[PDB]
């Protein structure tokens, strides 16, 4: 199968392309440039392993949670892609494709992943590879103070890798062993088997079916009196 | 030739294919009024959250409904600005991509020039030079067009643009967010002349706009008299004939000026009753004519976007693979074509 996945949730900007399992990948950290980035980095990493959009089978997408804009980016960008070449969509977690990077630089199996999302709320999920290689944990994924976090880092056990943002803003966070991940943002070629397992389920959506994750749903207004 | 159009710098999502040829071959829209009412305004969040889910399916509709494929369409046109940063962006990264997608070209369209250019969609078009009024929310101004692309700015409001004036004296006339068409309509039921508001600029020369102060007189009107529905709708007749003797003593100077015999009204204030029976009896007078957009092209649509893109596409306004908005977009910055 050919699978397209690009990231723009965070401060990085990513594009991968898998070719029935041999991978290319480009990442660039482009804080306020990611309109001007994406879609040359698209063009390209089709051009280079001589892809045409046409042929891809999947594309897969940042569904969130991070910046609400990003994401909207990232979701934008594949929606007009995805319509426009009559292609399935697949939503990957941006929490579980920081999961997959820690586990290809460290071998980490656990993964506790924190975004650190505006007013001092983390994005926060407990993913742990399981034999077939699926990241199981997805119900965890949450909006929450570092109050509530340090409380749950109590009720957990083992070894586990940290990832994100989240424990940049709050690195006193870290009864558990815990290890740096060594991954701060999603990489698009991390998605890319998250994708596959989810394309070999049937697991794909149409164009207008595709919906961000942003956990944060509260408004940031008061409505008018009464 | 087929341009799709694409609307998202506000509330409202609209989507359009324009051909120029047969003319509007699709026109769709979702606006999000009962998203925003509650707040008393465009929460930019929600509604870039609202563009997502309707971008995508509208745009979808309105090939079904012009009956066309994909190949059919030889250009995207979205607007790239001026408007909230959030809901252009939706619009924006889904119209380029797909332009990508369809290997056709993308063009950024200047929101303004859209509604400029909506008379443009009716039979027997305006033909240049012409003195263009532009009541909008956030802008009120008296443009001097000699071309396409060729805008002299001739006068702009100091403060309030006419259209925020009809909200914010809608809003203590108790109705609900965006209340300008609703205090058009209970107006209509007003008594003339009972009332009389103050025309601001007008004493002295010139072509700029002041509309705060009506706001103010408004507000004192409402609470130096009673409550009953009659009152209120001939304060509302009141602030309306005041705003529209205003638009038209400065369309008036505005075409003394200039020389011209043509005058254009354009954005969702040229919608109003009361100011297009105004302007066209005053073009009359003058041995002149008035140019309007139909009522539904005077606020945000997508087909004003695929017209004025389809004119942009033609003068080789094209876009390259970087998507760029531009929140704050004067029309004066605009290349001529
Ligand atoms: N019939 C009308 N009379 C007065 N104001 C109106 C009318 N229809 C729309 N508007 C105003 O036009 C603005 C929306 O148009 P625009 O900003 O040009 O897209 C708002 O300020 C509305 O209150």
């Amino acid at each position: 199968m050919r699978i397209l996945a690009i990231d723009t949730a965070t401060e990085a900007c990513s594009v991968a392309l898998w070719n029935n399992g041999t991978i290319n990948a480009h990442f660039e950290l482009c804080p306020r440039e990611h309109t001007q980035r994406i879609l040359p980095m698209v063009q390209e990493i089709l051009a280079a392993s001589g892809a045409s959009l046409n042929e891809i089978d999947a594309l897969a997408f940042g569904r969130g949670p991070g910046s609400f804009t990003g994401v909207r980016i990232g979701i934008g960008i594949a929606q007009g892609l995805a319509l426009g070449a009559n292609l399935p969509m697949i939503g990957v977690s941006t929490l579980a494709t920081m999961a997959q990077g820690a586990w290809r630089k460290t071998g980490a199996t656990r993964v506790l992943a924190a975004i650190d999302a505006r007013m001092g709320e983390v994005y926060w999920a407990e993913y742990q590879r399981d034999a077939q290689g699926v990241w199981q944990g997805e119900e965890t994924e949450a909006v929450l103070k570092p109050e509530r976090v340090g409380e749950r880092l109590k009720q957990l056990s083992g070894e586990w890798a940290t990832v994100g943002t989240g424990w940049s803003a709050w690195p006193d966070l870290a009864g558990l062993t815990l290890h740096d991940g060594e991954v701060s943002l999603p990489a698009a070629e991390d998605m890319l088997p998250i994708a596959s397992q989810k394309l070999a389920a049937g697991e794909t959506v149409a164009v207008e079916h595709a919906e961000p994750v942003y956990l944060r749903n509260e408004v940031a207004w008061k409505k008018l009196p009464g | 030739m087929r341009v799709l159009g694409i609307e998202t710098s506000c509330d409202e999502t609209g989507i359009a294919i324009y051909d120029d040829k047969k003319g509007l071959l699709a026109n769709q829209l979702y606006s999000q009024v009962k998203l925003h009412a509650d707040y008393g305004g465009v929460v930019p969040e929600l509604a870039s959250r609202d563009h997502v889910r309707k971008t995508v399916p509208l745009i979808q509709a309105a090939l079904k409904e012009a009956g066309l494929t994909a190949s059919d369409i030889d250009a995207v046109a979205y607007t790239a600005g001026p408007g909230l940063v959030g809901a252009l962006l939706v619009g924006a990264t889904v119209g380029r991509s797909l332009a990508f997608a369809w290997n056709v070209p993308a063009i950024p369209v200047h929101h303004m020039e859209g509604h400029l250019l909506a008379p443009m969609l009716e039979d027997n078009p305006p033909e240049f030079p012409f003195v263009a009024l532009l009541v909008s929310g956030g802008h009120t101004q008296l443009i001097s067009v000699t071309g396409i692309g060729q805008y002299e700015l001739l006068g702009e409001s100091i403060d309030d643009a006419a259209g925020e004036a009809f909200d914010k004296t809608a809003k203590l006339l108790g109705l609900d967010y965006p209340g300008g068409p609703m205090l058009s309509k209970m107006a209509s039921q007003g008594t003339a002349g009972r009332f009389v508001f103050p025309r601001p600029m007008t004493d002295r020369p010139g072509l700029d706009f002041s509309f705060s102060g009506l706001k103010t007189f408004a507000a004192n009107t409402i609470r130096s008299n009673g409550g009953d529905e009659q009152t209120r709708a001939d304060i509302a007749r009141a602030f309306e004939d005041a705003v529209v003797d205003t638009l038209m003593i400065k369309c008036k100077r505005a075409l003394e000026s200039t020389g011209f015999k043509r005058l254009v009204m354009a954005g969702g204030v040229s919608a109003n009753r009361t100011l297009r029976a105004k302007l066209a009896e005053m073009m009359q007078k003058r041995r002149g004519e008035v140019f309007y957009a139909r009522p539904e092209f005077c606020t945000d649509n997508g087909a004003m976007i695929a017209y004025a893109g389809m004119v942009r596409f033609k003068a080789g306004v094209t876009a390259d693979l970087g998507v760029t908005v531009r929140p704050r977009w004067p029309l004066a910055e605009l290349p001529a074509a």
